[PDB]
């Protein structure tokens, strides 16, 4: 297929996986901090989405240094990932406007 | 780290009422509190999950309220076996931690002790040993009084007693009163006797045996 | 199927160590923790430490000295923890419990008592408690077995393997010369014995031994 | 501003027991509480910082709990030369402040 959409789709499935891989550190970098929410798994995937998606309510957050290492890491795998979708959708956007005029 | 409170550390309840256990957190915790049941000499159970969540396999006259700081363990119409400490936990933010407990206590009837007394085994004379064993069973309240004579004539001197916590079976409380002598100076007396003093009755309940 | 299994005793010289295992079977997941409690007799619960098997990273708590070292074996799904340089305040029922990463414990070992402490190990001696000729019965009838001269704590007492266990009370021992004592009580109906057997079992995990004393009726 | 309240102002303890010095925020402050040591005529030395992380050629009887409002130093059983002054101090927000001192008596 094109490539636009492959690297879409691509994208989409590496950011499912960071959200899982991210929930799982953020546990693993949190606990054995006093203080820290991030410590279950369920909130942990919770918040990673809306780390990723750049909500963030604040209702949860790292404290450690790795527990925020991998927030940048799901921010950035985000913020990437809205950005090629949009990409791929200007792609196809300027493509059948192309052949609408008639190239 | 979260103080979890749990006040009153001891609950006394009437067979079949509702009981309430509190358990209050320092600082606001959401629903992430857990709560246990130990009984005497077991290992810890879960009962509510979640503040309020059930559990399979735990009956359904447990449930769980509250949020925020303040929550309740509650049990409608309490039965005997329902006696044991409870403990609440909470896993909103590290470290876990654990409330203090509260002991569930029932007062039922009250009963007068069954009373047993019984001779050393043969086999235990064979090692130059003699116990006496007396057992006060099943009585309530736990307040009683025990006594040993020897030939008539009041004795102390190697008596060592035992109390049970309350019954998880009857709400009762049991205790053993033992006598441990040599075997010669087993040899060197004829008539034991253990005595019971309870609040069931003003005279003593009295068992006794003759060596002979 | 006891989900988690752990020894029922260890025997530690003061100023020794002792590695605690805690075996683990049921399902298993990569998001399981291990967590171990300490309790000593007549008071609470202490969280020590946990553990996450699929990575091999260990939290303790931080408001208590650190006597553990926790570890896991993947393999055999065991956990371990080691206590090291003991006093009788290490002296305590220690549980392991598994957490499934969503913050509460699912399930609980059995406990192993550690008792810290010079004294040497000792079977119990077990002896038969049936009543005198001249004792007169009802409708029931009380036996016992007294259990005398172990170290250290526990014992576990049965009737009949585990199958008689309505009417039984066993008491909390008596510490004597460094030797425990206890008696167990079990009511059975008078017309049933002795044409029924009754037969106490005492298990003492620290020395391995396991011993029966049938209870029959004086001469 | 952050109250530090140290209370009691003075522990006394006899040799080799266990210590545990408190120090309590007027308000949440994560782990940020860092813990000092003053001798006699001495100037203060950090023994502790962010609750409990450790210090280089501090000796490790000393340790740090708590986070939120109740902050707790350790010492594993006390020896004479840890007879001090000793100060907790807050870094969450400005200003920086101190506890008012508790005195270790042996
Ligand atoms: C003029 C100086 C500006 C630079 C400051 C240097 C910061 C040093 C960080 C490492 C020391 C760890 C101390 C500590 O405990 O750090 C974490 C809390 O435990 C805090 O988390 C953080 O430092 C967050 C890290 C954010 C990563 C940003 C990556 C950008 C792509
Ligand atoms: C940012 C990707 C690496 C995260 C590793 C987390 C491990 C935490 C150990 O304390």
């Amino acid at each position: 297929s094109a490539l636009h959409w492959r690297a879409a789709g691509a994208a989409t499935v590496l950011l499912v996986i960071v959200l899982l891989a991210g929930s799982y550190l953020a546990v693993l970098a949190e606990r054995g901090a006093p203080g820290a929410q991030l410590i279950t798994y369920p909130r942990a995937l919770w918040w990673s989405v809306e780390t990723a998606t750049t909500v963030g309510y604040g209702d949860l957050a790292p404290v450690t240094l790795w527990g925020r290492c991998v927030a940048v890491v799901v921010m950035v795998a985000g913020i990437t990932s809205a950005g090629l979708v949009t990409a791929a959708l200007a792609t196809w956007f300027v493509g059948r406007e192309q052949e609408r005029r008639g190239h | 780290d979260i103080l979890l409170t749990q006040s009153p550390a001891i609950l006394s309840v009437s067979p079949g009422e509702r009981v309430s256990f509190s358990c209050r957190a320092s600082q606001s915790i959401g629903t992430d509190i857990h709560w246990y049941q130990q009984r005497t000499n077991g290992s810890p159970r879960l009962l509510i999950k979640y503040a309020s969540e059930s559990i399979s396999g735990i009956p359904s006259r447990f449930s769980g309220s509250g949020s925020g700081t303040d929550f309740t363990l509650s049990i409608n119409s309490v039965e005997s076996e329902d006696i044991a400490n409870y403990y609440c936990q909470q896993s909103n933010r590290w470290p876990f931690t654990f409330g203090s407990g509260t002991k569930l206590e029932i007062k039922r009837a009250d009963a007068a002790p069954t009373v047993s007394i019984f001779p050393p085994s043969s086999e235990q004379l064979t090692s130059g040993g003699a116990s006496v064993v007396c057992f006060l069973n099943n009585f309530y309240p736990k307040d009683i009084n025990v006594k040993w004579k020897i030939d008539g004539s009041e004795r102390q001197n190697g008596v060592l007693n035992s109390w049970t916590d309350q019954d998880s079976k009857d709400s009762t409380y049991s205790m053993s009163s033992t006598l441990t002598l040599t075997k010669d100076e087993y040899e060197r007396h004829n008539s034991y006797t253990c005595e019971a003093t309870h609040k069931t009755s003003t005279s003593p309940i009295v068992k006794s045996f003759n060596r002979n | 199927q006891v989900q988690l299994q752990q020894p029922g005793a260890e025997l530690v010289k003061p100023g020794a160590s002792v590695k605690l295992s805690c075996k683990a079977s049921g399902y298993t997941f990569t998001s399981d923790w291990i967590h171990w409690v300490k309790q000593r007799p007549g008071h609470g619960l202490e969280w020590i430490g946990e553990i996450i098997p699929s990575y091999g990273r260990a939290n303790y708590n931080e408001k208590i000295q650190k006597k553990a070292t926790l570890t896991a074996d993947k393999s055999s799904s065991t956990a371990f923890m080691q206590l090291s340089s003991l006093t009788s305040e290490d002296s305590a029922v220690y549980y392991c419990a598994r957490e499934r990463g969503d913050g509460y414990f699912a399930v609980w070992g059995a406990g192993t008592t550690v008792t810290v402490s010079s004294a040497k190990t000792t079977p119990p001696s077990v002896y038969p408690l049936a009543p005198g000729s001249a004792a007169q019965t009802n409708s029931m009838v009380t036996l016992g077995c007294l259990v005398k001269g172990y170290f250290p704590e526990p014992v576990t007492v049965t009737w009949n393997s585990g199958s008689l266990s309505s009417g039984v009370h066993t008491f909390p021992a008596v510490l004597q010369s460094d030797l425990y004592t206890l008696s167990s009580s079990v009511t059975v109906p008078s017309s049933s014995w002795p044409s029924e057997t009754v037969t106490c079992n005492v298990a003492h995990p620290a020395s391995s031994t396991k011993v029966d004393k049938k209870i029959v009726p004086r001469d």
